[PDB]
């Protein structure tokens, strides 16, 4: 259950296959081996016998590293090939993909095969129920070989594919679908990536890790798709990190989200107003304007009918974010979703994690009584 | 226009400085039109992502509107002035106050002139 600390994402094969042996000694029955695509094109996860080797979403993967598409699928099916055993191996993944079906081709044919596409007819898998939600999303499965029961997943499409995935993993070891109770209640546990929102009385508060553009977009699509009212962003860019990326993101925040605060995530040797500026330069305004604009009470709204905010400390922006709230609206944190560590220049601050945002949530109410307005970000204030 | 006449006459080309302001619609040519600091309807829109890789996108080259503490103009058309650039006035604007200050000293004149005048119907239309 314990994982060690690692600094690259792939350990050494050497010191994988030690740790491994180590623990089947003593306090584990078995030694599971299971690395991304990068690391399975690397060699971590190629010298190892791996009895099943499925493939969650097969694309494009390592395609400027490998200078190759599909050489990280090909590889994967290369090691599974290299020990394969009669009906032990599984090939479950979404036949919509053509890379999951081009490495299942390879290797040896005795090995089971299995889809676990939503539409394919063959696949025989179908969601079948409509109880999509932000806290649980429960399917009835009805499919020969998949459980029944399936597990409740925060994301739409991406996590309704991952639990069709690992259903298939949890009925190859039991037919029987109350087995799947406890991998169905540990995929709504709300793990590290895309963590769902706070147990506390409130609004949606969702923290994510988009630190790209695509990633960005697509969290903000996933957040639009639930979202019954106002979408409120916060997220920051990173000093010294691509600059192409700050004029997109911020267009693509403030075109989706009505109210989006900006705010250094990661100032990393770099002002924190001066990439700001960079970044408002995608929507048109300035540093100056801003400020200017900002000397103003007004804040002008965008002209697509969006109100766009700029803070520099991301303390402030996110308690201001965590504080303007409506019953139905959400705010989405997408600076650090499985990371807690905030570094101006040399200096290194842990304070930043999802608790932050969950004393916020519990201490609005002083606010609130008080008459403090967190509608606008130029706060009314009494006298 | 009687400058760019002249340069024309000596063979002078316009020097390197024909900066453009935070909208790139300014120029010599019409930053002078009525609408002011403000960029006109085009079909396509405004591709500010499109700017920003051709001023020098993450290559560290752009020039970025934030203010400083030190005594630095941050617009670049202030600089080669002792003090700041000449304040933005359009040429309508220009046109009314040359008006205005064309019929002030006419009044001035004509109050420091004396009623005599060329005009010979003094009562009504002197008021």
């Amino acid at each position: 259950d314990n994982k060690l600390e690692s600094p690259h994402t792939t350990p050494d094969a050497v010191l994988v296959q030690k740790l491994m042996a180590k623990m089947v000694h003593n306090g584990t029955e078995a030694l599971v081996m299971e690395a991304s695509s990068h690391g399975l094109a690397l060699g971590r996860c190629d010298k190892v016998d791996f009895d099943i080797a499925v493939f969650t979403n097969l694309t494009r993967d390592h395609l400027d590293f490998h200078g190759t598409e599909e050489e990280y699928r090909d590889a994967k099916a290369k090691l599974f090939a290299r020990m394969v055993d009669p009906a032990r191996h599984r090939k479950i993944v979404n036949i919509d993909d053509p890379n999951a079906a081009f490495f299942l081709a390879q290797g040896n044919p005795d090995v089971p095969i299995v889809t676990f596409a939503m539409e394919n007819k063959s696949a025989d898998v179908h969601p079948l129920k409509f109880q999509l939600s932000l806290f649980e999303t429960q399917v009835l499965v009805n499919t020969p070989q998949g459980i029944l029961e399936i597990s409740s997943g925060l994301l739409g499409r991406h996590n309704i594919y991952n639990i069709l995935a690992a259903v298939a993993v949890g009925i190859a070891v039991g037919a029987p679908l109350e087995d799947i109770v406890k991998g169905i209640e540990e995929v709504d546990a709300v793990p590290g990536r895309c963590e769902l929102i706070d147990e506390e009385q409130a609004f949606g508060v969702i923290v994510d890790y988009a630190h790209t553009p695509d990633a960005l977009s697509r969290l903000l699509d996933y957040v639009r798709e639930l979202g019954p009212r106002r979408v409120i962003t916060v997220f920051g860019c990173a000093g010294e990190s691509d600059r192409g990326k700050r004029p997109i993101m911020a267009k693509i925040a403030t075109d989706k989200s009505d109210v989006t605060i900006l705010t250094s995530d990661n100032p990393k040797t770099e002002d924190p107003l001066d990439i700001l500026d960079d970044m408002l330069a995608g929507v048109g305004w300035s540093m100056q304007d801003y400020l200017k604009h900002g000397e103003n009470d007004y804040y002008p709204p965008l002209p697509n009918g969006h109100r766009l905010f700029l803070h520099d400390i991301r303390r402030v922006a996110v308690r201001c974010a965590v504080a303007m709230g409506e019953e139905g609206d959400i705010v989405v944190v997408a600076g650090k979703g499985h990371e807690t560590y905030q570094i101006e220049g040399d200096k290194k601050e842990f304070f930043d994690d999802r608790e932050e945002c969950r004393e916020a949530l519990q201490y609005v109410d002083e606010l609130h009584q008080a008459g403090i307005d967190t509608s606008e970000f130029p706060w009314r204030l009494p006298e | 226009l009687e400058a760019l006449e002249a340069m024309a006459k000596d063979n002078q080309p316009i020097p390197p400085r024909a900066m453009i302001l935070s909208r790139k619609y300014r120029t010599l040519v019409s930053s002078w039109i009525e609408p002011l600091q403000e960029e006109a309807e085009l079909g396509y829109e405004i591709d500010y992502i499109a700017r920003y890789v051709a001023e020098g996108g993450l290559t560290g080259d752009r020039k970025r509107w934030v203010p400083r503490r030190g005594k630095t103009p941050l617009d670049p058309d202030a600089e080669g002035f002792i003090y700041s650039n000449p304040r933005e006035t359009s040429f309508k604007q220009r046109c009314l106050e040359e008006w205005r200050l064309h019929h002030r000293k006419l009044l001035k004149t004509l109050h420091n002139e004396g009623p005599s005048i060329l005009g010979k119907i003094s009562e009504s239309d002197y008021i």
